[PDB]
């Protein structure tokens, strides 16, 4: 499945309306589009899952519509804080996120991250994401992992959970390299890459899911940036 | 002939009710049945009578009567009704084409909502087929989407099959807290009955 961003920028005033679009290349029978707002430099939030229900929070401007193949998200009223960049997201038999747009005008559970933002080339990258205020071996939550770069937007690339044992789930693309470690003892998670390349330089969040809430990321992590250099 | 008033109080006034996918039910008998001190209330938003007109409600006499009660979302509330279709009306809770009662709503948006989003009220959104009228599941085994069995463990193509309503103070009337009670008449020694 492959999600496309139909406006590509828009430029409005304060007071009037916004619309965006979002198209599906096939069928999403979960029906788990979510919509994230992310200012500069800060981690992406929540708006909506489901396609049509509130996060927490926030107020009644946004409003969601849309089912089958085609998605739209309405903003009521514009304020001049709304300068971001709004995404798209869907779940199913594929984790895909969206181009996004972007737009300009003219707390109970707290995960922290920690690990080395530089590394030698053909090396091993170790990150942790300490969780505090839940147990990370819930019955009803999953721990993923989330990496962005300028050049190929925001990448999923594994995530683990435990209903009677442990179970992990890694990104096609990057099978070969990558494992992800639990620590009830200390409560944490790792994420451990043998070998590292150029193009690796990316920022990194570790974000938790909820299933009972539209399989949408609830809670994000401080997020770190690793850059692959001589 | 007998003289001792109906529990309507508790079924209306109770603190708690359940999820639209484990609805409450119970049995009403031995009693006179007072209709229209609930008619003449105005705090119901919804108020209508299938098979059996209100007003006289008062006369007549039942075998046994029924108090379906559950909490849906604001919209969803046209789909309580016969003949009606959506996930509500084949997932969660289904009525005969037959039937023959009342059906009551009234907001409660300052009853069920909470700052921190109210995570307490659920519904079923996948099903292998629908279900019959006036029948209750309750089961929560993996749905499977897909080819793949799943073997009792989640992952893509295996999703939960219950979803939480997620109910805030800030919401549209669209999307705020309902109540209802069904009430279904049976028309044997009659026991219930105004005076
Ligand atoms: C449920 O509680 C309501 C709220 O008190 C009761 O209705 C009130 O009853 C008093 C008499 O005690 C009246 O003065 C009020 O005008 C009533 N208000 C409303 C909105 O009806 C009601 O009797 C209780 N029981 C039932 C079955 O509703």
């Amino acid at each position: 499945i492959v999600l496309t961003q139909s406006p590509g920028t828009l430029s409005l005033s304060p007071g009037e309306r916004a619309t965006l679009s979002c198209r599906a290349s096939q069928s999403v029978s979960s029906t788990f589009l979510a919509w994230y707002q992310q200012k500069p430099g800060q981690a992406p939030r929540l708006l909506i899952y489901g396609a049509s229900y509130m996060a927490t929070g926030i107020p009644d401007r946004f409003s969601g519509s849309g089912s089958g193949t085609d998605f739209t998200l309405t903003i009521s009223r514009l304020e001049p804080e709304d300068f971001a960049v709004y995404y798209c997201q869907q779940y199913g038999s594929s984790l895909t996120f969206g181009g996004g747009t972007k737009l300009e005008i003219k707390s109970q559970v707290q995960l922290q991250q920690s690990g080395p933002g530089l590394v030698k080339p053909s090396q091993t990258l170790s990150l942790t994401c300490s969780i505090s205020g839940d147990s990370v071996s819930s019955n009803s939550a999953a721990w993923n992992w989330i990496r962005q770069s300028p050049s190929r937007g925001l990448e999923w690339l594994g995530r683990t959970y435990y209903r009677s044992k442990w179970y992990n789930d890694y990104a096609g693309t990057v099978k070969s390299r990558i494992a992800i470690n639990p620590d009830t003892s200390k409560n944490q998670f790792s994420l451990h890459l043998n070998s590292v390349t150029p193009e690796d330089t990316a920022v990194y969040f570790c974000a938790r899911v909820i299933s009972v809430a539209g399989y949408a990321f609830d809670i994000w992590g401080q997020g770190t940036m690793v850059t692959v250099s001589s | 002939n007998i003289t001792n008033l109906c529990p309507f109080g508790e079924v209306f006034n109770a603190t708690r009710f359940a999820s639209v996918y484990a609805w409450n039910r119970k049995r009403i008998s031995n009693c006179v049945a007072d209709y229209s001190v609930l008619y003449n209330s105005a705090s119901f938003s919804t108020f209508k009578c299938y098979g059996v007109s209100p007003t006289k409600l008062n006369d007549l006499c039942f075998t046994n009567v029924y108090a379906d009660s559950f909490v849906i979302r604001g919209d969803e509330v046209r789909q309580i009704a016969p003949g009606q279709t959506g996930k509500i009306a084949d997932y969660n809770y289904k009525l005969p084409d037959d039937f023959t009662g009342c059906v009551i709503a009234w907001n409660s948006n300052n009853l069920d909502s909470k700052v921190g989003g109210n995570y307490n009220y659920l519904y079923r959104l996948f099903r292998k087929s629908n279900l019959k009228p006036f029948e209750r599941d309750i089961s929560t085994e993996i749905y499977q989407a897909g080819s793949t069995p799943c073997n009792g463990v989640e992952g893509f193509n295996c999703y939960f099959p219950l979803q939480s309503y997620g109910f805030q103070p800030t919401n549209g009337v669209g999307y705020q807290p309902y109540r209802v009670v069904v009430l279904s008449f049976e028309l044997a020694p009659a026991t219930v009955c105004g005076p």
